[PDB]
């Protein structure tokens, strides 16, 4: 009843110790390293390792090895052997070539339909398009470098598919295979892989994740070769069709091979060297963009870095494999010193691939993903961190007081700016006289008027509480889908029972009787569901009483996934709360965390190891100010007070410690490799916002000491400083020399000031420049932006980013990933053809090898194709697939990307875009003209489709809850179902039996609360689903919904409280029937008689798609009127002219650049970004920081709700009950805090989470600066027809459509047009006027909802909190 | 000129106060949190005094 | 009225003394002891005796010369190398650069050497 | 004058604060258990005496 | 009284004295400690009254804002 589905892609890490333990057991000696793992692995093997070594094939192979006939190797030896595999017979050559030819022809045939539709709409014009006919003549002979990677990927994928299917069918299956990939023999399993080459006489042992990595490597290289072949053919047809880069694919394959040779020569250590060729790309870019001194300095530093990496790699390699079984495997070219020659070749090839082209050079960042991943040694990473985190630092007291004074200055300045008042001081008698005047007047001086004595004087201030702590725990910030550390006494349960001594096994089983069932959980969700003594105010009482101090349960567990750290549940709560308070209250004061010449430079610093040098004396001088501002002690200072007293242990499964008998306490075990004590603070990830704002304060101090200006920007772990300074040029000095001197002096300052607080920078992280910045991997140069867009589509393949191999989620992932070759790559057609290659592969080729359905989805798809062939009167089942793959997924088809997404990115109504997409696509067969209006032309295929769409049987149920959850839902079974809907009832029935009474009591009332929420707003006569969304979001059922939707995204909802990683067959059956119903949706939606033969077919004269959409959406719900959801499509409403009309009569877009082509150029205009209107409301005057964040969220929700529904004849009781039930105030006391809205159309201006707030184009933002728009004539015409009355068409989307139209016409004609004119269809535009609501709300049901889900209500506004609001 | 002298004296005193307070803060470290003396050096704040007040005003019942 | 000027000079002299000994004061962080069995307090001491304790290895550290050079308000030659006008190449990097300059086929390697 | 007297008063306050901080530093620069546990006991009674203070003052009416 | 400077003078003396003692207590081990925890000045009541007074000021503010309720 429990099956095991294994991974198809690499999601975890490759383990040094799993491989080492398995190989040490198999070959009976130290395999990769001489550590404790091999010794314990040979003494007490696991049961799966014994199973592997016990097979007959393994027995024969190791018998052959112990006689000296085969030789051990390293997994990188076999990576280089596999990636070189060419062996194939003439039949296998013919077979692979035929398969690839068919895939390519079918992808071009699918793409023809969309390309024809686009060329028909723009008015530009088995394959009807001439463009793709020429492309098909180009692509009818794949090259050999492409067939190589396609064959390799196909083989490795066949092997993995075999294993996964046979392991779902049978548990414990091992795949023995020597015929799939000729020459190699594989022994696969989920616990290890054994690879054997018979002609070379080699054998290796590795893990399952390493096989996954090999398969992913071959897929990545295949995707690179595919993309570049496609785009080179496109660029040979027309220089504007392909991508901006252009590669030679007989050089890229040499790069692949030489990197493989580097990894075969240096073993696992070679990934050091591979990790250093990023700086080589950077140096080649700076040799183009920079001037002499900067680029010379960078080049020399880079060469030093590379050769230091290679020397360290050689030294570590020779020291590791010396007393192991791999000592004879080190090449002679390592001590010879000739490796350097090989390295040389590598770099030269890179310099040839770049071609002195910023486009190639910025695309080439995919080389760092394409060689695999290393095996991470966990114990030695711990041993490297230890030395830096155990050191003693020496400070001057002046340094600490100036840093603290700069922090306090930032806080004072931010209070005066935001709250119009200094913070409240409690020792104001320390300020001399000038600062007393600044305090009395509520002002502050500037940085130029500031001094260092001023910072030392500010360092003496103490504060009174300004912000407050939440008293009830928030469940959505603490519940997670990750693992948790056991207590310090139950830490030995992290390792197999065989690897632990015999005295630890007797002790674990007696200690497990003293702990609760929540303390023995191993997952966060299970930690919280099993707590039968939970309380909302537990975290508050911990933080207030400091129960995290001197706690005998604290431990730190490090895993390999760069040293992810964990601790038990209480301390994890406290960590999350401190980070949340800093993010909520404090980051508003730190906004850069989210003379005859003006010299200018720039410094780039890597702050990834920043935290290891932080001590209490440096962090907590500032976290003390944050403590005093919140009224607490030690909350923001928790790390450096608690962690110095615990043990850091590596708790990976195959890396146990050596415990000498008599010892069962962790704080008594000897320190060794992978286990130590006295960590002096700096655990990574924890307390990161504190360290970011401290870095910003130190930068202020540096700018005060150096007397220049600074413009910082901290984005993750990379900071970029811009330094400016006014100087007077000397005699014979140029500007470049002035900037270089500025850079050098600023660098000495930065080094001095960082070393003063214990951070010793080094020449590897930091580099100086003047103009350019690699802004978080984004090359920009002269306002033009150069993307690395191939790096984003490397892992596009069949079953990606899905749970239980869901077909629709895989299609959606493929589509959204492939859109990067259009949104960034700036090529519509390359993205289209790559998408279709992988969609056709997923549907036509891989849908019959499902691991759980096994061919059922393929039989369903064949049923659908036969239905389509009969309905649309097609030719065969090959035209029906071309049709199915171009139909929207909303109607049950297979197209993940709609046409509007090629022109603008956001739409406010999906149904109109779906219907327009269907019309444009069916035009390919019916031969309609997308420039005319709609008529009927001898061919009723579009009439049949639209008639079937508007004609169906009504069956509505739970209308208002469904329109609260998704304001664009459709109802009557007229759309496809998603996973949140299927698994909801299962989640609530699992949660109804949890020991935690909060989740149990919530889950036992879920259906009744749903019934009340339906029967709450069902008598308001015009339905406004975006106002129902606000009513929904202002109630405690929203939180329970969020937690349930979190839990329903896991594998095996059923087995959460069962302690197993297997899947229950009820989960499988539920998912399987979801998949089958979703596939045959199109059979259900298009009946073979239009729901009756005698129903008058839809006449398409004087038809409006927007009225048709409104009718469909209302009939599906049986609601008379639905307002504020239907909005026209811009792609259908606007007609595109290129000549200057008599009277223009539309929007006019014009080119301001002088060049005929504008791709990769910059213009004089300002960038267009969308940027919806700014709200017009009046905020009252009260002290905002007396309320927490959630109380202000609720206040703004009730303000919006009092705005929209001010017209119903129950509004007093409605708003009174809402205010009392949610905030604790009455309506009169609460109405004094409501923002008052000055607008009148909430149908235009309401801001809900279910509405877009930005309408950008499908074009990079640098590219919008070439064009200029003018919207005066359309305003004249729209004002003469309607006149001072609101209408339902969006303005930003019209501009975005015009801009992307310019881009796309340039792609297709090789000439950018001078101007474009957009003329609207006025029968598509209607009035959007705010309605007068009638009927009244159900107050009994409102009370019932508030009372059943009461445990998810926020904090109530107190009286000691409401008196202080107006003081 | 007497007020000028008094002003310079107060400025020096403010400088000394800044230094000495930073030294008091930075030397209440993990060892004082372990020995249980950190609150005698950093001070008592609002939440702890609120707990003391709600304990004193609600002896057992009220 | 030299009384007031005399007493104000007294006060100012003593204030300067206190500031002078407060601006010459070095802090060492808290850390493990030698023969590690616990934590030691942060230590505050005069600059000279702290430099003494660093030199005699009474407060253990790895970068001893670097620490002593920083505490004395001066830069070593490592500080002047990391922040210098032009970077100078190592021997291995000089050789790699000679192998990179000039497409003269000086490399003399191919994949089949292996 | 008013200026000179106010300034001498402000100097007095500052000097009292400096002495208090120095007292805290010299007493916290203890490292055995004797003085530290003395501070602990002082802080247990201070808590108890503040509770008694608050109660006996709010029981005024 | 403008010769109140007198007290100022003497108080500075005290300050300086204590400051020296401080920098002797941290460099105490094996240098300036014949007995454990070098002979001090016996002065821990003053910081306890300091804590007491500031905690009473905080409590006064809390109760004064909890009076309006």
């Amino acid at each position: 009843a429990n099956v095991y589905l294994t991974d198809s892609y690499l999601k975890g890490v490759i383990s040094f110790s799993e491989c080492n333990a398995l190989g040490s057991y198999i070959f009976n000696g130290p395999y990769l390293k001489n550590d404790y793992t091999n010794l314990i692995s040979r003494q007490n093997p696991l049961i799966e390792h014994m199973n592997l070594k016990k097979l007959n094939i393994t027995q024969s192979l190791i018998s052959k090895y112990h006689k000296g006939e085969i030789k051990l190797e390293e997994p990188t030896y076999f990576q280089s052997l596999l990636m070189t595999y060419k062996s194939m017979t003439s039949s296998e050559q013919i077979a692979t070539t035929n398969l690839l030819k068919k895939i390519i022809r079918r992808a071009i045939e699918i793409s023809d339909v969309k390309v024809y539709a686009i060329l028909n709409k723009l008015g530009l014009k088995t394959i009807k398009t001439t463009l793709l006919k020429k492309l098909m003549c180009s692509m009818q002979h794949p090259p050999s470098w492409l067939i190589h990677w396609f064959n390799l990927y196909t083989k490795l994928n066949n092997i993995l598919t075999q294993y996964r299917s046979n392991e779902v069918k049978n548990h414990g299956f091992t795949l023995i295979d020597n015929q799939t990939l000729s020459g190699f023999q594989f022994i696969l399993n989920q616990y290890g892989c054994i690879v054997y080459h018979k002609e070379l006489k080699r054998i290796t042992v590795t893990t399952y994740n390493q096989f996954l990595t090999w398969k992913d490597i071959s897929l990545s290289r295949l995707n690179v070769c595919l993309i570049t072949w496609i785009s080179n053919c496109l660029n040979t047809l027309n220089k504007s069709l392909g991508l901006r880069c252009g590669f030679n694919n007989v050089i890229l394959t040499q790069l692949f091979l030489y990197g493989d040779c580097i990894l075969k020569l240096f073993h696992n250590e070679g990934f050091y060297i591979i990790k250093e060729v990023e700086g080589f790309i950077m140096s080649l870019i700076l040799n183009i963009t920079e001037e002499d001194q900067f680029r010379k300095r960078f080049y020399n530093s880079m060469l030093n870095n590379i050769t230091d990496a290679a020397n360290k790699a050689q030294k570590n390699l020779l020291s590791r494999v010396c007393h192991t079984l791999l000592d004879k495997t080190v090449s002679d070219n390592i001590i010879n010193g000739r490796w350097i020659i090989l390295l040389s070749k590598f770099l030269k090839l890179i310099k040839l691939a770049g071609d002195n082209n910023l486009n190639n050079l910025s695309e080439l960042y995919f080389l760092f993903r394409i060689f695999g991943h290393p095996m991470v040694d966990e114990r030695q990473a711990m041993d490297a961190v230890k030395i830096n985190c155990n050191e003693t630092k020496f400070y001057l007291l002046s340094s600490l007081s100036m840093l603290r004074g700069a922090f306090i200055y930032r806080i004072i300045k931010g209070f005066v700016n935001n709250y119009n008042r200094w913070p409240t001081l409690r020792n104001a008698i320390v300020l001399p006289l000038r600062w007393l005047t600044y305090y009395k007047l509520n002002t502050y001086p500037s940085l130029l008027e500031l001094t260092e004595r001023d910072l030392i004087v500010l360092s003496g201030l103490r504060f009174y509480r300004e912000f407050r702590l939440p008293k009830k725990v928030d469940l959505e910030m603490i519940i997670n889908d990750k693992a948790i550390s056991p207590p310090k006494n139950l830490i030995w349960t992290s390792f197999p029972r065989n690897y632990m001594p015999s005295h630890i096994q007797n002790y674990i089983e007696h200690e497990k009787l003293k702990f609760s069932e929540s303390d023995k959980s191993r997952r966060v969700l299970e930690y919280y569901l099993r707590d039968n003594k939970f309380n909302e105010c537990d975290l508050y009482n911990c933080v207030v009483n400091q129960s995290y101090l001197n706690n005998p349960n604290h431990v730190v567990s490090l895993t390999g996934k760069r040293m992810f750290a964990m601790q038990p549940g209480m301390f994890r709560q406290v960590q999350i709360l401190a980070e949340k308070m800093i993010a909520e209250n404090i980051l508003q004061f730190f906004p850069e965390s989210l003379n005859n010449y003006i010299s200018k430079c720039s410094i780039i610093t890597d702050l990834s190891k920043f935290n290891q040098a932080f001590r209490y004396e440096t962090s907590c001088i500032c976290s003390d100010v944050l403590d005093e501002l919140h009224g607490v002690q030690s909350l923001f200072s928790w790390l450096h007070l608690t962690i110095p007293h615990v043990t850091i242990i590596c708790t990976y499964r195959h890396a146990p410690p050596y415990i000498g008998d008599h010892i069962v306490d962790l704080n008594n075990v000897d320190e060794q490799s992978g286990l130590y004590r006295y960590h002096m603070g700096g655990i990574e990830g924890w307390c990161q916002k504190l360290w970011t704002i401290e870095a910003i304060s130190l930068l202020d101090l540096i700018s005060l000491k150096g007397k220049f200006s600074i413009t910082a920007l901290i984005n993750g772990d990379n900071q970029s400083i811009d330094i400016s300074k006014p100087i007077r040029l000397m005699e014979g000095q140029t500007h470049a020399q002035a900037d270089y001197l500025l850079a050098l002096n600023s660098l000495k300052l930065l080094y001095k000031e960082y070393a003063g607080i214990g951070h010793k920078l080094k020449g590897t992280e930091t580099y100086i420049s003047r103009d350019m910045q690699f802004m978080s991997k984004t090359i920009q140069h002269n306002g033009v932006y150069y993307p690395a867009s191939i790096k984003k589509v490397l892992r596009v393949g069949p079953w990606i980013n899905t749970i239980l191999d869901d077909f629709k989620v895989s299609l959606e992932s493929i589509g959204s990933l492939t859109q990067e070759l259009e949104y960034r790559g700036e090529s519509l057609l390359c993205s289209l053809i790559f998408r279709n290659v992988w969609l056709y592969n997923q549907i036509a080729l891989q849908l019959k090898n499902h691991a759980l359905c096994n061919n059922k989805l393929y039989l369903d798809i064949l049923k659908v194709l036969k239905h389509l062939k009969t309905f649309f009167n097609l030719d065969n089942i090959d035209t029906a697939l071309t049709l199915y793959m171009n139909l929207p997924m909303l109607f049950g088809g297979g197209d993940p990307n709609l046409l509007y997404r090629s022109f603008y990115r956001r739409t406010p109504d999906f149904l109109t875009e779906a219907i327009v997409h269907s019309v444009f696509i069916l035009s390919y067969y019916t031969n309609h003209d997308l420039k005319d209006k709609l008529q009927d032309l001898s061919d009723d295929r579009l009439n049949k489709f639209l008639t079937c769409i508007i004609t169906f049987d009504k069956n509505p149920n739970a209308e208002f809850v469904t329109l609260m959850r998704d304001p664009q839902a459709l109802g009557s079974e007229r759309q496809a179902k998603i996973t949140s809907e299927i698994n909801r009832l299962a989640v609530t029935e699992v949660l109804s039996t949890a020991p935690n009474k909060i989740f149990s009591k919530s889950a036992q009332h879920y259906t009744t609360t749903e019934i009340d929420l339906n029967d709450i707003m069902q008598n308001i006569e015009p339905t406004y689903p975006h106002g129902l969304r606000v009513v929904y979001e202002s109630l405690p059922f929203y939180k329970a919904e969020k937690i349930v939707n979190l839990i329903s995204g896991t594998k095996s909802i059923t087995n959460i409280l069962e302690k197993t990683s297997a899947i229950d067959l009820t989960d499988i059956d539920r998912a399987t029937e979801m998949m089958r119903k979703n596939i045959t949706l199109l059979i259900r939606i298009l009946p073979l008689d239009c729901n009756r033969d005698k129903r008058e077919i839809l006449s398409m004269e004087n038809l409006s798609i927007t009225e048709l959409s409104k009718y469909v959406r209302e009939r599906s719900w049986s609601l008379s009127n639905i307002v504020g959801v239907t909005s026209p499509s811009i792609m259908y409403t606007m007609d595109i002219k290129y000549t200057t009309s008599t009277i223009s009569s539309g929007i006019i877009i014009e080119k301001y650049n002088v060049n005929s082509l504008t791709r990769g150029e910059r213009g004089p205009t300002k960038p267009w970004v969308g940027s919806s209107t700014q709200e017009k409301k009046t905020m009252p005057v009260y002290n905002r920081q007396v309320l927490t964040k959630k109380q202000r969220d609720q206040i703004d929700l009730l303000a919006k709700l009092d705005w929209v529904y001010a017209s119903i004849d129950n509004k007093d009781e409605f708003m009174e009950e809402l205010s009392i039930g949610t905030l604790g105030l009455t309506y009169e006391k609460a109405k004094k805090l409501f923002p008052q809205y000055l607008s009148v159309n909430y149908l235009h201006r309401l801001t809900v989470s279910s509405r877009p707030c930005e309408f950008p184009a499908s074009i990079p933002a640098y590219r919008t600066t070439n064009y200029h728009f003018d919207t005066s004539p359309i305003n004249r015409i729209l004002t003469e027809k309607y006149g001072d009355e609101d209408i339902d068409i969006v303005f930003q989307n019209c501009i975005s459509f015009g801009l992307s139209l310019m881009s796309v016409v340039e792609q297709f004609t090789n000439v950018c047009p001078n101007r474009i004119i957009l003329i609207p269809k006025l029968n598509e535009i209607h009035l959007m006027k705010p309605p007068i609501f009638t009927g009244d709300v159900d107050i009994h049901k409102l009370k019932q909802v508030i009372q059943k889900q009461h445990m998810f209500l926020p904090d109530k506004i107190s009286l000691t909190q409401y008196v202080e609001l107006f003081l | 000129n007497i007020t000028a002298r008094l002003d310079r004296i107060d400025e020096k005193l403010s400088e000394i106060l800044g230094m000495l307070h930073t030294l008091v803060v930075a030397s209440a470290g993990p060892t004082s949190a372990r020995d249980g003396i950190r609150d005698a050096m950093v001070g008592l704040r609002e939440e702890m005094i609120e707990k003391i007040r709600t304990e004193a005003l609600m002896t057992n019942d009220r």
